[PDB]
RNA sequence: AGCUUUGCGCAGUGGCAGUAUCGUAGCCAAUGAGGUUUAUCCGAGGCGCGAUUAUUGCUAAUACUUUUCCCAAUAC
């Protein structure tokens, strides 16, 4: 987020400072509902970092005020935009992959947005028609 | 209720860490009374954490419904 | 509500909604008026004649 | 005309515990069940039997190939 990088970029004597990531989600939403919107648009900085900087502003307004960090959007705009950025993430993780989206499970959505998969190499052996020979 | 169930016999990590053993490792016969007791990583400075476990709020021992009564 | 969040509290507060709306029209349901309030109390305090 | 008490229903929001919940065309019971303490005193259920995940219901987790077209003269 550039407010963070231009801070800490130009910023010397190290000091602490306070922030709130819940800028007035907690106003209409939870505390866990403000947390996995978080993680959501957290693992999009992850992912592009441009392309959801474009999908943070739905419109040239967007006011984002300096009092808080994230634009002051709606709800039922908030949920067309976290769709969106769903949909970012697993085109993304399709085209690192190689993967299809609409073929990845509920489950597979879930870790995907949460944390990371396993591989598997070829070292892996699951060592855990009929063809008769004479010998 | 199945959570509560599955929590008070669930495997507590101080009940976890009893479970286990040091190899090689001698610990010294603690507890004259029964020999082969023995507490596994709970502080035998073994391959465990550098902080003291915590016993677990949900294996507190209770008295029933009926003894409460008659108490 | 990993996936769509906002989607999922929202339905979740629909459905909480909707229970307590229901609730509310079953009370409204039986309460009384007050015409039929009056005319109860009135009736109660007539009849010893 | 509000305020408020008791009991009973319908709900809603919570909290607590799964060694207990329910049944009783079985028996006994305020014409007295049970009594360890407070006994010339207290005052209700008790016993036996039965069901059970120690109340009972749901919901979900534990998968792909049927088809249907073909070679030929500007000639004794």
């Amino acid at each position: 987020v550039e407010k963070f990088g231009d801070l800490i970029l130009k910023a010397t004597e190290p000091q602490m400072v306070l922030f709130n990531l819940y800028d007035d989600w907690l106003k209409t939403i939870s505390s866990y509902t403000a947390f996995s919107r978080l993680i959501l648009i957290l693992r999009a900085l992850h992912v592009n970092n441009d392309r959801a900087k474009v999908i943070l502003k739905p419109d040239k307004t967007t006011i984002t005020e300096p009092h808080h960090i994230w634009p002051t959007l709606t709800d039922e705009e908030w949920i067309k935009v976290e769709v969106q950025l769903k949909d970012l993430i697993l085109a993304d993780y399709g085209k690192k992959n190689n993967v299809n989206v609409a073929s990845l499970t509920q489950s597979e959505i879930r870790d995907i947005i949460l944390g990371m998969e396993i591989s598997a190499p070829s070292q892996q052996r699951q060592q855990i028609q009929l063809t008769a020979t004479q010998t | 209720r199945y959570r509560k169930m599955k929590e008070r016999l669930g495997l507590t990590e101080i009940r976890k860490q009893a479970n286990r053993m040091s190899f090689g490792e001698i610990e010294e016969d603690a507890y004259q009374e029964d020999l082969g007791f023995s507490l596994g990583h709970l502080g035998k400075s073994g391959s465990g954490r550098v902080r003291q476990t915590q016993v677990n709020e949900a294996t507190k021992a209770r008295i029933s419904k009926t003894l409460q009564r008659t108490l | 509500a990993v996936q769509d969040p906002t989607k999922v509290e929202a339905h979740v507060r629909a459905q909480m909604a909707k229970r307590q709306k229901a609730h509310e029209e079953a009370n409204a349901a039986r309460k009384l008026t007050a015409e039929q309030r009056k005319v109860k109390k009135i009736k109660k305090l007539k009849e010893d004649i």
